[PDB]
């Protein structure tokens, strides 16, 4: 079939990161665009591993909150649409995407066309240190285990395409 | 009307076989596992009957001032169960032995990489130790052999990497070590474990602390009465 | 003194060790170079099957692990030494694998995704995307375990002789 | 029910123990006697515990063999109606009674009766040092994990013991 | 469609590789017939082709005054074609070469069950002499490899006794030596010559007067082109 | 690589250094010796049709030829050593053998003169009738051959493991 199941990272040339302050939620951590010609579906129960840290490469604060949020074609958020709300503390890094049994997942599905957007938030208190991508990554989904799940990608078939413009 | 028994270095006879190989590559018979005649016809099933072989080989060294670490060992060494330090492990490593003060020996620490180790005791200059460390490289299989001495053959032509048994914990369900293949025994006939690798093996070394049989082979199989 | 015949079907494993594969080490930042390099073991068909585990013990020149960033893949190639496209299994990182059990319990296991076959020539590679900062790549103290040959879990993988209407219909790619 | 699911130790009154010397396998190492009133049932697929240990608290030689063998009443070996052999170092005395997965189990069920016995047959190699199970002891069976398998015992009820003396 | 080769020596290829036996009484590989990328397969069989074996060895001596008797040379000696006297061999029974001198010698007489012989020159004291007689005991069959270094089966597990070979006059047609089982080739897989025996076997001896080979395997077989 | 699979009738050769018979010194002046005992392998199944070659290259401890007069006989006997009588296959002169070619040429060779089958447990042993002026007799620098398997000439014996009828009727004696 068609459908490629494949996970995502920072590195691929359809995701931006972004530095970002110690004080401020709305700025664009990291910008997923649609990639122009395929479609993406997420299904719910999906993995991530946001394995984010400082500009020392000390991790965070585990008291950071960590969104992901489904936007428009603009980069406007939605405020509906979250898939993520928690925090960094829940994530033991050494085995976060190691180990099913501490794997945090997601909680709904998703779907992106060949413009929409995906942006990940990052709530941090005064004293942090930042956010420095150059060493901090994100990895999303899993290909391997029979545990957990993966991404769809696809091009372009009718029926499923006229179906999922349906939003 | 069969039961499942245990073949393994002594069993159920005082007439199987162990020997150690050569130095020149080219493989030997290590065990001779021979059927008495207190049975019928004994039994093997691959992927069914667990089987157990912890290898154990020999080194000598002596010391001076300075020796705390001992050297490449020509041996490659694996973390046992992925684990490194030693008393996390279903077994150690490596043991040692002073002939001169005539003890054990608590070992400190390793590099597996490099192949060495660090021990605790600082050895005296003239003094003597012996080393008992697993066997690294290596390839195995069973081969039978008529009650003539001839050769029928062996078992699933795939020797098996011997680092293997080294690497899961063999003493946890599941994880065993099986292999595959099936054969049966008769009377006076005898199947063998052969292997070929650069280091020699050894059993029965007397001044050995923690058991009077370093390293064994143990295989269940089934039995007719 | 009976053994019990066999079918064709070998059920084993697959590692650097075996005389049909090749190891190389690698310099820092080229996913290019083929750090393994099976071969068709001319006459004999191999086939995995799909959900078959991998444990790739890759290590530095100073036994420590890899960085995490790095990528591993797993491709099919031509009888000449060139990759398809499709046909791949595995694309994913170490910082997956828990080198201390990755072979040792099923919930830490890694699988492939599709089936995959081999003729008597065919060639399977692993390329191993890294970054510059990396300690290259050390296949003497390194090497790979793919497939379970041994436990009740895991699967194994085929390896059978030529036989008539087997292959007529493995040829069918 | 007249059923009742229990283990079985060393420090109970239908069971014997015996200090062994070094390499006399011959010698019943433990013995188990039936009750007199009561019958006892095994099924295959049971752990064993058998903690053997020397005079001074060390753990014996993992080479040595142990058996569990049923005798007649006389006390003689069956030979055949072996539920166990194997090495005590396929154990590990640390946990050898609390995960399944290191548990190890019989390969036979059994069934005793008001005069069966039971011995506990110990090869044991010729440097070791005896086996005292004054210090050592021996834990049969659990009823307490969904994992696991107790042993059933019941007073004389009539048709299932009628039964049960067709061996 | 097939024709009819001689596998040798030298052979086809010069792949065929020769290697000595080890001293410990123990089955070796003593020849490897490989098979080349030239043919397709290559064939066997007993009880239709001829095969041809004279095994010789090698011992060495010194010199002393009143010397012209060696000793017994380690070997269970057999007269040819159950004929004893060297003029009238098919092939020498054993020769001689004096280092110093550089000269082959020929004999003057023999005591086959005592293994002993008298030479025709007395060598000076404090010379060196090198001796090539035929081999005695031992016993050998065929084994094959794949393409794995996988052994897969014996060929009629049934090794022929070396003397044999002596006793036969080889040459004789009917009289020929042909051996039982049967074997196909492939491309890349081997076959060896295999053998156990108390003493080690030589070759490429270059002291030695009647060519470049001091013993030969030959073996007329079927072709597959 | 093929290998050819066999029916269970192997054709071999018999001699004294095989273990499933055993020598024996002898003095110079006993025809009850049992020089040679040939026992049942425990197992398979030995054939002996009649017309079989036999070299005894019998000398004494120095090697030498031995006297005219004397003979040789050869003799089955029962599972608990002790022979038959009957079954017995060869009695003459040793004034006949030429040992220098007797196994070489048809016209000087000879054979057994009747058949013969072998059990598991059966056993045949061979005996030497000598007068008053010979030196002994020694085994080991003397030894026996049976049959031929290697040339066109004389005849084989067979060896079989267990088929089901073949033992059935094979029990008749």
């Amino acid at each position: 079939s068609a459908e490629k199941q494949i996970s995502v990272y920072d590195g691929q040339p359809f995701v931006d990161e972004q530095d970002v302050p110690a004080d401020d939620p709305n700025t664009p951590a990291l910008t997923i665009e649609g990639p122009d010609g395929y479609v993406i579906a997420v299904d719910a129960g999906t993995p991530i591993a946001p394995e984010f840290r400082d500009s020392n490469g000390n991790k965070l604060d585990p008291s950071t909150r960590v969104i992901v949020q489904k936007c428009d074609r603009q980069g406007n958020p939605l405020g509906d649409g979250i898939v993520f709300n928690d925090t960094l503390g829940r994530f033991d890094y050494e085995q976060m995407r190691t180990d099913p049994d501490f794997m945090r997942k997601t909680a709904k599905s998703l779907m992106i066309d060949e413009r929409e957007i995906v942006k990940v938030f990052v709530d941090i208190p005064a004293g942090a240190n930042g956010y420095d991508a150059d060493k901090s990554r994100l990895t999303l989904g899993d290909d391997t285990s029979d545990f957990g799940k993966a991404v769809e990608i696809v091009d372009h078939d009718e029926l499923s395409d006229a179906e999922t413009r349906a939003v | 009307y069969t039961i499942s028994h245990t073949g393994g270095t002594l069993g159920s006879s005082k007439v199987t076989t162990a020997a150690n190989q050569t130095s020149p590559q080219r493989e030997t018979a290590i065990i001779g596992f021979e059927c008495p005649r207190k049975f019928a016809e004994i039994e093997y099933v691959g992927q069914r009957d667990s089987t157990r072989f912890i290898p154990r080989t020999t080194e000598s060294i002596t010391g001076t001032a300075g020796d705390d670490t001992v050297v490449s060992l020509t041996a490659n060494i694996q973390p046992v169960a992925g684990e490194t330090a030693i008393e996390d492990q279903d077994y150690p490593v490596a043991v040692a032995y002073n002939v001169t003060q005539g003890v054990q020996v608590d070992i400190d620490a390793v590099d597996y990489a490099a192949d060495e180790v660090t021990l605790a005791d600082n050895p005296a200059d003239g003094d003597t130790v012996k080393v008992w460390p697993i066997m690294g490289d290596g390839d195995v299989q069973f081969r039978l052999v008529n009650q003539f001495g001839q050769e029928e053959g062996r078992v699933y032509p795939w020797a098996t990497p011997l680092y293997r048994w080294h690497d899961f914990p063999q003493l946890k369900r599941g994880r065993e070590i099986n292999l595959h293949g099936s054969v049966t025994w008769e009377e006076n006939e005898t199947v063998e474990v052969l292997l070929d690798a650069p280091q020699a093996i050894t059993w029965e070394d007397s001044d050995y602390p923690e058991g009077q049989y370093v390293s064994t082979f143990e295989q269940d199989v089934e039995i007719t009465l």
